[PDB]
């Protein structure tokens, strides 16, 4: 996962 | 007495922002994952009611005079209002494709003394992005 | 609606 | 007279000062809850039971994934605010 | 796990960066609302209808009152941020 | 199910602070009224079925230790906590009779990691003071 | 009134  | 009026014509307008490039000056990285997000929250919203429509890689000028626009519309038959705004972020502030722009600033513009006719109606604002740097650990 | 406990 | 500021909801993915998280292959965490939760609930719950509803979805059914040990097995909790004076369905 | 950040609640009396009233003889305008929906509902409703009701009442009955014209006749909306993750009733 | 557990020995712990009394190098004035609040809202948690205990004019080391100290204590036979802060304020600010401590720091000492005991429970906070001093005109 |  990535991050926002 | 108790409830929202929902007697309307139209349940209302929904803004979908759905952010994915980014300008290099940015520094910000392309938010792969958020076409399926947009696309997700098109059926949902369509499916209560919302008159949906998309904007993909929007600057913080063509946000600006998005939610603008919209306020100055009449909402006069309508029963609410609601934005969906999908990118980078940070306290306070969301991602345009060319900088960063105020949350608030984006907002304002539904106060009840700026758009007469969603005055008593219910104005939502549904947001996906980062508000700092801190990280949860969780427990147990 | 009715919310109900 | 009314307050200006009056009748405004705000959803937030994440608590101020945190990170959100997002799937590259399934979408962000809180998208995901909340359209899951819309599809079955969207007209038949008041708007606050709907959202706490996500929050506990995205606060038990997910955790982060990596190979950067610093962030692994991170969690995450959306915040409402809302500033509603009434309850809102959406429908009839 | 669970976030850290989980299944807080806060109740403002006033939204970020605005000023709250308070009546030197009555007390503030948002604890007056509160402790009267907690009188009557307080046992009966959710959370969040009590403070949507609180909303609506401070929003509704209180406007303020004084000789400077620039404090006069002026509103207020109280502010709820919701982390919880499930419904909460005082009873049963 | 989605409500909270209720079945508990009891409902919980109730803190309420009380600052009527500011040290003049502050700059904040008496806060005339903030009796009657408490009173109030003593006798209605107390119906609801909380511990109340009211706390009077603290100073910002006297907040912080108090409610460090609450949740340091065992919370295991109650089904949720609430705290009531009635002050002067600024945003993200509250005022302790000698000064100003930020609100998150007061809330902080009960996350999931830092209070077991209540983890899982509702944490409850009930703020009556400013955050700016922005004012609402109204409209209509 | 008085302000908070």
């Amino acid at each position: 996962e990535s991050m926002x | 007495t108790y409830q929202y009026n929902m007697n309307f014509e139209k349940l209302g307008k929904c803004i979908i922002i759905n952010n994915k490039n980014f300008d290099k000056v940015t520094g910000m990285g392309v938010r792969n994952g958020t076409d399926k997000d947009a696309e997700a929250l098109f059926k949902c919203f369509r499916s209560l009611g919302f008159d949906v429509i998309v904007y993909n890689d929007c600057s913080c000028a063509k946000m600006q005079d998005l939610l603008k626009k919209a306020s100055e519309e009449d909402h006069t038959n309508a029963a609410c209002f609601a934005c969906i705004l999908l990118s980078h972020g940070e306290e306070n502030v969301i991602y345009g494709k060319d900088g960063v722009t105020p949350i608030k600033d984006l907002t304002a513009h539904f106060r009840g003394d700026r758009c007469k006719t969603l005055l008593e109606k219910p104005k939502l604002f549904f947001i996906q992005a980062c508000r700092g740097t801190e990280l949860d650990d969780g427990i147990q | 609606q009715g919310h109900g406990e | 007279k009314i307050p200006v500021e009056a009748d405004f909801l705000f959803a937030y993915s994440t608590v101020p000062g945190y990170y959100s998280w997002r799937s590259p292959g399934r979408g962000s965490w809180f998208v995901q809850a909340l359209c899951s939760i819309l599809e079955e609930h969207g007209k038949d719950l008041e708007i606050m039971q709907i959202l706490t509803r996500v929050n506990d979805r995205v606060a038990r059914h997910f955790e982060s994934q990596s190979d950067d040990p610093h962030f692994h097995e991170k969690k995450q909790i959306p915040c409402v605010v809302s500033m509603l004076t009434k309850e809102l369905y959406f429908s009839q």
